[PDB]
This record gives structure tokens, C-alpha cells and sequence, in this order.
């Protein structure tokens, strides 16, 4: 990619397309396709704990941004770009989990549930850390509730995965830019 | 329905309508009476700096354009080409000096003036009276320390004026800290409920804390924690109610300023507070100096809301009677750290925006009682806010406006109420205040 | 729309304008006249048996808890808190002395009464006069043989009175069968159609069976399957229909016990029944242990049916014009051998539930004909309910009501339709009773 | 509102009010007023050339039955049983000598005669007059060339009158260049606009081109590219304007035959056009062999558009204010050779189809100026079509119409809203010929 | 996963969690992944006697529940939790297939279009059947007709497959917790 | 398959099952995967250049149908069965390629927002020509733009993939029959 003829694409995107179409290793997209099929089931069945334990680095940044829709030939103002609708460390995660689990959080009952669908899972290990691997994957998230309330997610997920306790592969950060503007689900309280 | 008879609220503000959160053709005769008629808010200076920032923001239903002169002023006007009516600007934010519609290339100002038209000599002659076909602009901006209001209505009262006894008790937080800024971009997400069902919450809601926010206050560790599930009642003394002439109202927590946010802002926001406060003493006194760094939860009427001290802004943008566009931005003090300004502004997200844990306590809540409105048997029944009726003072030799001097109580919802009322059943500014002229009477009856 | 004029049904019955199943501005007449003045299904005795139990029910487009008392009566309530209007009970079953409002915790007794306020002492004092802020009870409550309607009108016929005529051939089944119970939860669909169009199809149209239902008769293998495609006419004498003055009615088809069960329950179900119906015999006559026996398919007006026999049993919850939510029960004997009521529950849910083959036949029926009733040229088009005109009887010696003595015709959408208008006609109960003084007469002219 | 006095067009056609993109209770008058009244199109001969060949098609909101006749003729009915109202047919086209219900299994013949009905003896005996019970019928259906029209007010003045002085500039490509065919199946998407909006653009609205389409015009390379971001002016005499009595118009650019196809056609094109051209001009005449191969955009009212020569041809089917289904065919000459017919089909819907990219820089254009007219401060403003108003001229000797000599303006939008105007005011035809009778002076005072 | 700590996590879920987080084949997840792949394609296109052939095994049980919405908090209230939109066995398949093959089923005219996403696959065996697959996978289900219906589908399928004839991995178990109550979907006659 | 047995299946649609039964190879199913994450990857970033470059071979045909609605037992009326949303060789693509690109593109500000999801992926060599790759595969395409604008796609791809310029497998066919008859997305203007 050259973003000077390929006029749409941001910087980030082509820095990101490049980790992937060099070296292609089978075996790591399989286990990245584990890792993520993984999380979204403890993530589906509510096992929040079980994926703070299992899934998530305490070194984790976990973020969701929400990207104020500017010109495409903009070139002068540059006052904040982006809000975080997430943008959490672990400590924040577990107050999250904690909100979910409470049983005066009169919001689930009767239960939520939850489908995850994960796909175009892409795998690279980082270069400058051999420790570190980027997976890239989009999710569909379905959410539905108290009869007839449907809410559903779209979204590409860039992940660092590092492992942790045990040898374990746990995320280290997640970055989401989102792709709706104006939220038509309510709002955003799933973990993309 | 006859808005010049129906009783949709009750006398001092006792009862509503439940239809009022469900009536579509009430929520039509709202634009008119309601949001063409009064200050709504748009932007901040801090978002459109510099000559040719510009934001759009909506007005009631209606988009408009707010764009920064080159003489420093701010003028705004309807997002809608003045040829056949597509609409102008579909971005949020940037910089020009000028719109170009999309449609037959028509230029106009960052002034509203229609300053070119393709190919005009050849088409148009001088037939083509530009001097009349300027951006149908917005009546009346207003700045209160910042924060730019807008109107439709050329007769409204001042801003200020408007704010009624309301500002007393935002100036030590808006004007005496050295100013605020507002931190964008903003969080928006659609709601199933009408907009008065968030602003009546912000304006004069303490009592659902404890119960409604038990499982954000039990996780989070913020200050109001011990509020969790209803397991304490806040002491005597713990704050106030207070409620103005023109509907906007507050609720005031004591010396609650590190708000909602969760223990990991608690020791540096409690420091920077109670440090300023102190200069702040020997400037405006006491009383104003502790209101600063006080949690003050507002409507400003109709539909702008905020949070002091825990730093939320809000606006309920109206769409239809049971559905609301709703907009979060985080307010800090210009003169905190940067860093400290970046952890508040995402704490305010993470507690209120889109994902706040928080706000999420009061969806099913809002939605619910939105969508009961249109509901056959509950139409005609009626909203209490009594509670802490006959109880309400006027014209305090400390805190002014109506005021209840107890931190849980509806007096808010009363002026909020009231204020409501007079305008749904009259024609212009001069009838509301012919139907305004012994409000605070009315509201500390009994 | 004039209601007190407008033809929208034909005298006797004979024809029904098309905007009946589209017209908005009706569907909210409806929710006052026809909804809010009759009978409305709720639950059943097996689903609500121990002190405490609930379950949540639509009555119209509202929503009401209904709920068993500790002295074993059943009382119901509107799901909604008398505070500010939030749904108090947000599931669909449950065991409770009480519900907590998560709003600001109100909390209400079973039986309605407002139990509690949070810090009530603190802050109402002695004002809150908690015996006037019960739960809006449905004025109405009654029992027809364990399963449980309701009226919000007051004025209303006793529910044996209300079902007239209809009762005599629902009483085998529903009481000297032993008892019924009702085996939930129910399925739950949207459909895109008005409510009247499934309520009508099953009060009196056996006529569409055999070309609707072709497919789901041929793979099937039920004992009604030898209509399929239209390959064969009953017999005479196969049945019969009939209709009341309060607007229920009913097909009766002889000895089909099976009902739509496929191949697989026919033989079990036929020698049950037939067992049934010789002890019968003995105590309410030949011909009422008969009808016990017979495949009866039923409207309780307005907007409870059922096919007994085959065990179906249907609420359609009106949502507008073009949208009804769907819940089907199933019905089976007390006696029948529990492993019998479980395959013939999952029976009933594989032909008419969420994926019942046989219902999916039905859908673009009741969702075009509805949906056309919008269309401008087709509003003031008349739907033809003609069949078996001048050949139906009143006052007969064996069997009671407005009869037709075939098993197929339209008698029983001639009724439903004379109620129908002489109810939205109608200002209160009183109104429909002088409008219906000579309704069989109606019935049965030429 | 009152449609007798509102002034929702101004004189002359000169602007109207932003709300007749957006009020819903306006669309409804217009189901009665504009398109229960006036000519809408229906297929093409070569559709339906044979006989039990039958297509639906969409007349406003109603949909009809279109069938080719023993006989030759063509008939159309509404798409709705005569017994309960379902939708009787559920394909686009077909070839059938009959309908079946699916409900009741009533059959119809392709005359719309009711033919047979299940067990008629048994059931009806001899009651049923079936001779009264076809199904209703489009009063009205004419042939333009072997363009098929239709019309359910008997009233109208035939398809050729109706077409006023559009008609003779229509006339070189629809009949002297040897007859078109209409290539199906359409392409079919709903954008949320009215349907106002393409019809107008269509009409007249050559202005947009050079800078809606820039974009395409560049990257395309078609004959109109010059025009690609207002670069360039066409030059005096480039073409023309047109309107008649009966709200049809056009613009005509000159010699444009290759349309907006991209430069793969353009040769192949120019050749055939100025081929036949020169055969035409001995038959014809040089002018109107000119306009034979001169790029037509024009509006047949209400609501079917056509560019001839790109051969795209369009119907706005109307859903709501804000909805329009858009269906696209292409048209195409007999004899043209057939492999340059399925490239010209798959150019129309390459550029103006579905996925047409010269369409889809339309989309926000039509989507924002149809939606800002349910915006509270935009309802009462006024749109403009000012551009040329004062040099129209009527009654010329080589031009009929109301003519701008002009490539660019606005005298088809003032012709357009003249005719709607007068339609919207008028309770029949009577009364929109004598709301017309001075037309053409009012079109070009000044 | 500890239920106990876990709080908003069911004993079933955590059951079948336990199954796929131990011993994982990726040769198994590979087979798990065409025959899903196969099924959903011989679906789609509307071969329901192929899909009875290939895919369905003689002792199926095929079981769709729609579960009523109940207290997060209920001890009490003990009667019937659910209710089956399917509980079909092998006749009982082929009942509905032939209902839809039969010239007239009017709905079937003009022809269906179903496209269906198959996502999230999982595979173990059994442990005390080493003939018995366990397959989870998630399923979005697409049906358009009539020129405006569309419908949309989401949902969690907990399957057992086992050798057949020919030694032809067929379907002997399909569960599926329908996710909404309330289905905004006109019907639910589509095989998930 | 037996089309006079399975009444409602297409001979297309049979023969294309056909391909895909037989031959089974697991690597080929991989290599499919991978080529069609990066074509999904390349357009969503809107990289519509690179997307020409390294994915679309010059012998192209990218054909998109919508087939109108007829009766099931239709066996007279004999006229065009679809029309092309798109028929598009290579020239054609790069033309819509450069009215994405053009910055008097008015739409395209703001920026749109794209997420492709790519599932059920088969792949099979052609018998005939052992250069010739057939790939099946659905998307869901996600396209969001102007605050609350959202438009979502579903297809089923068949594709024909072979070798080209440096030995990169390049699209040469991709056929969809679209399954909605009336789009209710605006438009179609979407790389499916
Ligand atoms: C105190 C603290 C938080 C909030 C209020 C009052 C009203 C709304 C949210
Ligand atoms: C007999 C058998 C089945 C049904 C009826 C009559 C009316 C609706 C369904
Ligand atoms: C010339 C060329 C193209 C078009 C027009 C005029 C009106 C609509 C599209
Ligand atoms: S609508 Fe804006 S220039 Fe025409
Ligand atoms: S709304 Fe129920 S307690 Fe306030
Ligand atoms: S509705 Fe058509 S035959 Fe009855
Ligand atoms: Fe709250
Ligand atoms: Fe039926
Ligand atoms: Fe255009």
C-alpha cells in the first residue's frame, strides 16, 4: 500500500496491513482462532471472572474508541480526535466485572445473553518483541434481553497477546475504533 | 388536545401526566412551545477556538451550524441550503470559511451569507438577490462563561436572566475557578425515552441513587458509596434543593467533589478542590467557596444537564416522544494538570458515556417509564413529585431561588414542572410570564 | 372517523370494510372499546397454584402482573410503579411476597398495596398517604374453570354470562373432562398482522383449511388430512357453527379428537377420548360427551382462541394496526398420563407454535390481508363474510346459540363482527346492550 | 392543514414550502389527489407480449395485476381478494390464465372475473353472484408506444392529451426511431427520500449535473464529462427546457446520444444515433431527427422518469414522505443489434442501477432535502426554482411548450409544481382544468 | 470456572466450557469445521432430503427451547422453565421437510433465499463414548423473501455427532437456548 | 444431490455442491481462508488500489445479479430471468475505483466506516483446468457513514481464482446471486 495513490487509507491501516502479509504462519492463526474462540465463550456464557483469570494480562489497556466524523480534505483543526467509550486497565476491567456480577444490578435480571461470532482472524508475531503477538479479528456481537430488545455489535478488534502466568496468552491490549458514530444499541456496556 | 386548558401538570407542580413521556402530538407542540421557544445549549468556546471552527449541533429536532467570526463572535444557523434544501454540512467539527452544497455547488459564508452561486452571471443575471438568501440564522447566541446557548426566539430573556436564580449556584464552579473547558469529542447514543425523563432525573434526583446506582456504588469506591443498595441515608445537612423561575434547577451534595468518579481520582481530585476552595474563601466567601467543590447535579432547562465536580455534560437531544439522542461530554477546570484532565475526561466516559456503568443503571428506568406514557390505562394517571412538599422556602438570606434545604427531596421537579406547564400552555414569552408571576409562590404552598 | 355513524361492519354481519385491519386511528379506538370494556385472557390456575406465584399478562397493549393471594384468589395489577411510572416487574413467572421498584425502591405488596418507602420517616414523614398509592388494579378478575380472564371495566357481564351461548360447548372439555391445565411457558412471535385477522380465522373458518393447510395436511398425516388440497368436502353433518351475543363462536368438527396431531399420537389420542366419552355418556348425555370429544375451534372474544381437541391455545396481543404478538399454550386433560401431556404440549408447539408448520401456512394470509387494509384503494373495499347466510337457526332444540348446521360457512365471523361494531359503536356496556337487543334476530334474517 | 388555501406552491411555480418533502398527512392527500388521479406507468409490451403473460406493478401505494388479454389488449386489477383481502399474487412476473387465492382457493380469471370458487354447489348453492365479485379493476389503461400506463380515475383525459406538448418531443425515440423495448427485470432499492425529489430532479434539474457528478463525470470519461466540478459552462445553445399543462417536462441536450455512458460505448453509440438520424431526417425533419438522438431527462407525471439515449428509465414509487421505492429498467432500441442492447442494459444499471455509481451521488442530495422537511424550523421555508423565471416563452414556432431556450434552468420544476399545485387543490379533474386554464401565462409572466 | 464465584454463569455452561478447554485436536476442530461448512451449504440451497441423508442421523433428537424469562434471584417458582419451538426426532424431521417440498406450500412461492454464517466452531470427544463428537458452534442465519421480508437469526448450537452408515459422521444431537424470547422474526421455520 | 427428489434445489446449485463433496483439501481450504482475510482486509481499510493490484487478476468478471421473484412452478414465461447490479470487467472496476478515490466524491465525507466478516469457506481445484481455484464464501458486510447510518450486506460468493502476475492467485470470477429482491441499504454499492 501507498497511501499517497491509495487515497482513503489512514497511515495506521497500512502500518497494520503490512504485520500480516509478510510472514504468514498457519499454525499461529490456528492458535490465535483457539485464543479468541476461547475468550468469546467465557465471554458468552458470562464468565466474566473465569476471563479476567484465563484471558485478560494485568498489564492490559483495553480500548474502545469513538472517532468525531471530521472532512476528508480537513487539514487545520486538531482539537481531540477521539473519546474513549473504553479505555481501561485491569483494576477497571474487575470494577466493570464486579457491576456485572452484583446482584443489585437490577439491569440483569432476568439473565442477559450473549452470541459472539468471531472471524478473519489474522496472526503476526511482532517484530522488535518475540514475546509479542498481534492478532487482528472482527466480531458480530448479539445482545438480547427482556423479551424483545436485540442489540447487535459490529466491530474489528487490533490485539496484543503476550504470555503470562503459566505460560498462558493473555491480552495485553485491544484496540477498538467504532465503527458507528452514534450508537443505535442503547449503548455500548458489552466487552467487544 | 387543548393546550390552553389541559391540566398536564398539577398545581405547584404536584403531579404530571404520564402521557407527557409518551404523547406524540405533545411532543410536537414541545418544538413550538418548548425547544423554538428557549436556550439550548451548543458548544463550548474551547471547541471552536479559533476564526472558522465550526461544530454542528442540533437545536430541539433541527441541525445547526455554530461557527466562530473572524471578529470573535459566534453565530449559528439552520444546517439547510437556502435553494432546495439539502442539507449543508455533514461533518461534526473543522474548520472552513465557508460551506459548499453538495447539490448545485451554492457557497455560502462561515457568516451565513450566500457568497457564490456557479456560474451566476450566465444563469442567474443579476436577477439573483444573494443579499436574501443567507443561512436562516439562529436569533439569539449567547455565551454563560463559555458555554454558548442558542434561541430561536428573538424575544427570549438573556441568557443570564434565564438562568434565573440558578446561576448563583454555578458561577463559584463556572466563573470563580478560572474557568472551564469542555472536552470533546462527545459520546452519543440513542435512548428509548423521552428526553424529560433524563432531564427530570438530572435536575432533581438524589433519591434513586442508593437504590438505582446500588451495584456502580458498591463496585466503583467513588465518595457517594455509602449510599449502595440504601444502606445510609446521608446526614441532615448533607445538601440541597433548589429550583428557578425559568425551570432550571440543581440538586447540591456538600463538599462531594471528586463525584462519581471511582477511588482512583478520589485522593487527587479531593486535594485540588480543598486546595482551591481555600483561595477561593477570601474571594466570594464561605458558603460559595464550599458550593465550588460541591457536587451539583443540574438542568439547565429544557434539556441541557450536568454533573459538577464529577465533571458530566449532557444534552437530551429530543428525536420522537420515546426516543432521545444522547449527548456526553466531560467539563474540567481549565487551570488542572493536563494529565489530571485526561484521567477526569475518561473517567467521565466510563462512568456516564456510552459504556458508562453508571448511565446503564438508569436505562431500563428511563425507557420504561418513557414508554408506560403511551400505555391505555396509564395515559391519564399521575407522576408524584410531592415528596418534600410545603417544606420549601423562597427568598433565603444564604441560598436563593426555591429551596429545599434537605439533600433528597422532588422540589426540583416541581420548578422543572412548573416552568414546563406555563410554557406548553402559552403562545409566547409574554404569556409565560403573565402565567409565571407568582411562581415561586405556587411552589412553596402549604 | 366518526364511530358513532361509520358502517364499518354490514347489518348481519355480512361484510366488513378492509380499513378495519390497517386503520390506526381505529386500532386506538379499539384499545377503549373493544380492549379496555371485554374479557381478556390472563393465566391459568396450573400456572399461578401456590400463594406468591405471579406471571406477567397483556391486557390490550397494557401490561398487568396477576398475581395469587395468600387466601387463594387471584388479584391483577398494572406493571407500573405509582411513583414515576417505571415497569415494576420486568420477568414473566416468579414466586414474590412483593415488587421492589428499582427506581427508587418503592415496594408493593402481592396484593398491591405499597408496603414501603425507603427512609420513609426521613423524608415523607407522616404525608404519604401509602393507602391511596396501591397498584391500578384490573377491576375485574375471574375464573372459567381454572383459566383466568380479566375486565378493566367494571360494568361488565359476568365472564359465564359474557361467553353466552359459546359456554354450553366449551363446558365438556373445560369441566366434565375433569379439568384442563395449561402447560407453559408460552411461545412468543410478532407477527405482521392485525390481530382481528387470527381471532377471525379461528372463530369460524373452516373453509381455508383444506387449501391453506394442503401441505401441512399431506405431510402431516393428521385425521383431518382428508381435506388436503381441496380433494374432498366433509361429509354432511360433519358439524357445525355457531356464534353468541357477546361475539364468541365456534366450529365444531364431529369426533375429531386427534385434531392437527400427526400420525404419531392419533391412535393413543382416539382411545383416550373415546374412553372419556363412553364414561361420559353417563352424566351430561350422548351429545354433550360427543362434543367433548369434537375438534372445536374457538375465539373467546375478543382475542383468545383456541382449537380444543388438538390442545392449541392463543393469545393475540394487539401491538398496532399491523402487529400482533403472538402466545400460544398448550392445553391438555388433568387425567391424561403425564408422559401423554408432554408429547401432546411439544405436539401443539410443532404445529401451531414459534415453528409451527401449520401456523407458517397462515402467515402471509393473515399478514397480506391485514396489510392491504392500508392500501388506499382497498380501505373502503368490503370483506365478504356471506357463506351460509339465511340458513342459520336460533333457539334450536339440541344445540344453543346462532347455528349453522355445516361444518363449514361463515356464521361465526358474522357474529364476531355484529359484537365487533356494536362495540365500537358504543360508549359504555349500556350502549352495547341497546345495540344488541335483537342480535340473534339480526343474525338470522333471509 | 386546509389543500383548498394553502399556498404550498407559490405563483408561477416559483417556490414551494420544504414541508412537501416531509408531511405525512400531505403524502396521504397525495394518494388521493395526485396519484389516485393522474397516469402512472406500468410495463412495456415487451414484457407482456403474450397472452397469460402478467406482471405486478405498484400504483402509489396500491399494487395491481397486469395482464395481456386474449384478445391483444392489456387490463390491470388491484392485487387483492375479492372474499377476505389477501394478496392474491406473490411474483413479479409470470405467465398464468389464471390466480388462485391462497387462503380460501378462489379463482380469477387473467379478465379479473371471478371463475371458480371450492365447492361452490355445496357451500353457496346458487347465492353467490360471482359476476359482482371480479376483482377491482384499473379503469383506465393506455399503450404510448407500447409504454403501458394505467389510471383508476376514469375522468383523465386520455394518456396522449395528458402527455401535452411532451409528447412531440418524446415522439423521434419512442416512435420514429422504429419503437424501444423495456429491458427487465428492474433493479429495486428503497432510499428514504420522496418521491418529489428524484421526480423533480429528473424533470429539470440540469444544474446539479456538473458538481452532484463530478466524481462520475471524471472518472467515467461519458460525453458530458466537460461539465465534471462546474469546469465547464455547456455553451449557449447546448439545449433547452420544457413543461405542459399536465406537469410532464424535460430538459434536451443536444446531440447527446451517448447519455452517461462511459467511454466503452461512446462510439459504437454516436455512430448509431447519427446513423438513424440521417435516415430520419427525411421523414421527420431535421429538428426532430436531431432530437431523436438529443439526451432527454424528463418527468411523465407524477412520478416515471426516463433518460433517453442513456436509456434509464425509472419509477418512484411511493412509500412514505420520507421512503420511495426506486425501480430501474433500461430502454433500448428494436433494432439496435443484440449483443449493444445487453451492453446498453448493463450501462443503465452500471450507472444509474442499484449499485448505479452516478445514482449514488444523488442519494444524499434526495435523502437530506426530503428529511429536512419534517424539520421543525425548515416546514415553512421555501425552495426555490427561480432560475430562468422571465424568459420562458409559450406558443413557439419550432418548440412547443413552455420553453427555456436554455441548457440550464428551472422551468420544468415551475411546470411540475404548477400542475401539483393545481392537483392538490382540486377534488377532480373539472376542477384541475379550471385551475389550469391560464397554465402557460402563469408559467410566463414577468 | 467456580459457579460459586462465577455468579451469573449456569452449571450446563460451565459443563460444556470444561469439555473444550481441556485436550484440543486441531485435526478434529479441522473435520468439526467441513461438516459444519457442508451442512450449512446443503441448507442453503434448499437440499432438505440431501441435509436428512448426509447429515442427520436415524436417532437424532433436534431440539430448539425458548426459555421464559425468570428472576436472577428465583429459589421458589419450580414449573416449567421452557418450552420446545423444536424437539423433533428423525419422522419428525422429515415431517417438515417433506411440508416443505410439497408444491403446495404456498410460502414457498416464489422461492426462499437462505444464506447462513457459521462461526466460533469448537470440537472435543466424549470421554466415555470415544464415538461421540461434541461440536459447538455459533450460527447467523439469513432468510429473505417476497421482495421486503428479511429475517435474521442468532444462535448457539451444542452438537453430538457420531459415525453412521458408511461411516458418515451424522448429526445425533442438536441443542439450541434460543437467545430471544420473543421472536421479532415472523416465525422460526428454519432449520438452525 | 437428486434435483427431481430435492424439488428445491437449483441444477446450478447442485452442480456447484458437486465441486466442493469430492476432493477435500485441507491446505487448499487454508490457502482460500487466507486470500480471501486479506481481500476482506484491503477493502475494508478501503484500500480499493491495492485491492486491483493484488487481488483482482485482468481477466475479471465481478458479476452481481438480482433475479426477479417468479412462480415455482413457472415453466412458460421465458424472459430475462435477472438483471447485473454489477457486470464489471476490469476497466469497469478500476472506473469505480476512481470515483471512490476522487475528492469531489461527496459522499465518501466523512469517511465511511467498513467491516466485512467472511465465513464458510470451501475451496476446490477445477478439474479441467488444475490452474483453476473455486472458492465459496459468505459475507456479512457492515457499512456505516454519517453518524446513524448503518447498511448490512449478506451473499454468498462463488469465486474462481488462478494465478497471475509474480505467481499471486487473483480473482478472474466472482459471481452473486443477491438474496434481496428490494434492497433496503440505500444501495449496493458495496465490493460484496
Ligand atoms: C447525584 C449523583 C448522581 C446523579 C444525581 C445526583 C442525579 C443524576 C445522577
Ligand atoms: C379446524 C382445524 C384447524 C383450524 C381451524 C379449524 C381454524 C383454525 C385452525
Ligand atoms: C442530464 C444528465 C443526467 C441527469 C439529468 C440531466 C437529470 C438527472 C440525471
Ligand atoms: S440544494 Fe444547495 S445548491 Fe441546490
Ligand atoms: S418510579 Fe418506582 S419508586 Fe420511583
Ligand atoms: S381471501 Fe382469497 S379466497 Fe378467501
Ligand atoms: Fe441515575
Ligand atoms: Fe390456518
Ligand atoms: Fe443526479
Amino acid at each position: 500500500i501507498n497511501i499517497q495513490e491509495d487515497k482513503l487509507v489512514s497511515a495506521h491501516d497500512a502500518e497494520e496491513i503490512l504485520r500480516f502479509f509478510n510472514c504468514h504462519d498457519s499454525a499461529l492463526q490456528q492458535e490465535a482462532t483457539t485464543l479468541l474462540t476461547q475468550e468469546a465463550h467465557l465471554l458468552d456464557i458470562q464468565a466474566y471472572r473465569a476471563w479476567l483469570e484465563h484471558c485478560v494480562g494485568s498489564e492490559v489497556q483495553y480500548q474502545v474508541i469513538s472517532r468525531e466524523l471530521r472532512a476528508a480534505s480537513e487539514r487545520r483543526y486538531k482539537l481531540n480526535e477521539a473519546m474513549n467509550v473504553y479505555n481501561e486497565n485491569f483494576q477497571q476491567l474487575k470494577v466493570r466485572v464486579e457491576h456485572q456480577l452484583d446482584p443489585q444490578n437490577w439491569g440483569n435480571s432476568p439473565k442477559l445473553r450473549f452470541t459472539r461470532f468471531i472471524t478473519n482472524v489474522q496472526a503476526a508475531m511482532d517484530v522488535n518483541d518475540k514475546e509479542l503477538l498481534h492478532i487482528r479479528s472482527n466480531v458480530i456481537l448479539h445482545r438480547a434481553r427482556r423479551g424483545n430488545q436485540v442489540d447487535v455489535f459490529y466491530a474489528a478488534r487490533e490485539d496484543k497477546w503476550k504470555r503470562g502466568e503459566g505460560g498462558v496468552r493473555k491480552l495485553v491490549q485491544r484496540f477498538v475504533d467504532y465503527p458507528e458514530r452514534i450508537l443505535q444499541t442503547h449503548n455500548l456496556m458489552v466487552f467487544l | 388536545m387543548n393546550y390552553n386548558n389541559k391540566i398536564l401538570v398539577s398545581e405547584s407542580g404536584l403531579s404530571q401526566k404520564h402521557l407527557i413521556h409518551g404523547d406524540e402530538e405533545l411532543f410536537q407542540h414541545e418544538l413550538k412551545t418548548i425547544f423554538a421557544r428557549n436556550w439550548l445549549f451548543l458548544t463550548h468556546d474551547s471547541l471552536i477556538p479559533a476564526p472558522g471552527d465550526y461544530v454542528t449541533a442540533k437545536m430541539g429536532i433541527d441541525e445547526v451550524i455554530v461557527s466562530r467570526q473572524n471578529d470573535g463572535s459566534i453565530r449559528a444557523f439552520l444546517n439547510v441550503c437556502r435553494h432546495r434544501g439539502k442539507t449543508l454540512v455533514s461533518v461534526e467539527a473543522g474548520n472552513a470559511k465557508g460551506f459548499v452544497c453538495s447539490y448545485h455547488g451554492w457557497g455560502f459564508g462561515s457568516n451565513g451569507e450566500l457568497q457564490s452561486v456557479p456560474f451566476e452571471k450566465d444563469l442567474y443575471g443579476e436577477s439573483l438577490n444573494k443579499k436574501c438568501l443567507g443561512l436562516k440564522e439562529v436569533a439569539r447566541v449567547e455565551s454563560f462563561h463559555g458555554f454558548i446557548y442558542g434561541c430561536f426566539d428573538q424575544e427570549a430573556p438573556p441568557l443570564m436572566d434565564y438562568l434565573g436564580d440558578a446561576a448563583w449556584y454555578l458561577e463559584p464552579m463556572f466563573k470563580h475557578s478560572g474557568g472551564l473547558e469542555l472536552v470533546g469529542p462527545p459520546g452519543k447514543v440513542v435512548i428509548k425515552a423521552n428526553w424529560k425523563a433524563p432531564a427530570e432525573n438530572f435536575v432533581g434526583d438524589a433519591y434513586h441513587v442508593g437504590w438505582t446506582h446500588a451495584s456502580s456504588l458498591r463496585s466503583g469506591e467513588s465518595i457517594f458509596s455509602s449510599l449502595a443498595g440504601n444502606a445510609a441515608l446521608p446526614p441532615e445537612g448533607a445538601g440541597l434543593q433548589m429550583t428557578s423561575k425559568y425551570g432550571s434547577g440543581m440538586g447540591v451534595l456538600w463538599d462531594g467533589y471528586s463525584g462519581v468518579h471511582s477511588a482512583d481520582l478520589v485522593p487527587e481530585l479531593m486535594a485540588f478542590g480543598g486546595a482551591k476552595q481555600e483561595r477561593l474563601n477570601k474571594e466570594i466567601g464561605d458558603v460559595r467557596a464550599r458550593i465550588y467543590r460541591s457536587h451539583l447535579n443540574c438542568t439547565v432547562f429544557p434539556n441541557n444537564s450536568m454533573l459538577t465536580c464529577s465533571g458530566v455534560f449532557k444534552v437530551w437531544n429530543p428525536i420522537d416522544a420515546n426516543t432521545t439522542e444522547v449527548w456526553t461530554y466531560a467539563i474540567v477546570e481549565k487551570d488542572m494538570p493536563e494529565d489530571l484532565k485526561r484521567r477526569l475526561a475518561d473517567s467521565v466516559q466510563r462512568t456516564f458515556g456510552p459504556a458508562g456503568f453508571w448511565e446503564s443503571d438508569d436505562n431500563d428506568n428511563m425507557e420504561t417509564a418513557s414508554q408506560n406514557g403511551k400505555k391505555y390505562q396509564s395515559r391519564d394517571s399521575d407522576l408524584l413529585s410531592n415528596l418534600g412538599f410545603g417544606e420549601d422556602v423562597y427568598g433565603d438570606a444564604v441560598y436563593p431561588g426555591v429551596v429545599g434545604k434537605s439533600a433528597i427531596g422532588e422540589t426540583s421537579y416541581r420548578g422543572f414542572y412548573r416552568a414546563y406547564q406555563a410554557h406548553v400552555s402559552s403562545s409566547n414569552w409574554a404569556e409565560f410570564e403573565h402565567a409565571s408571576s407568582t411562581w415561586h409562590t405556587e411552589l412553596t404552598k402549604t
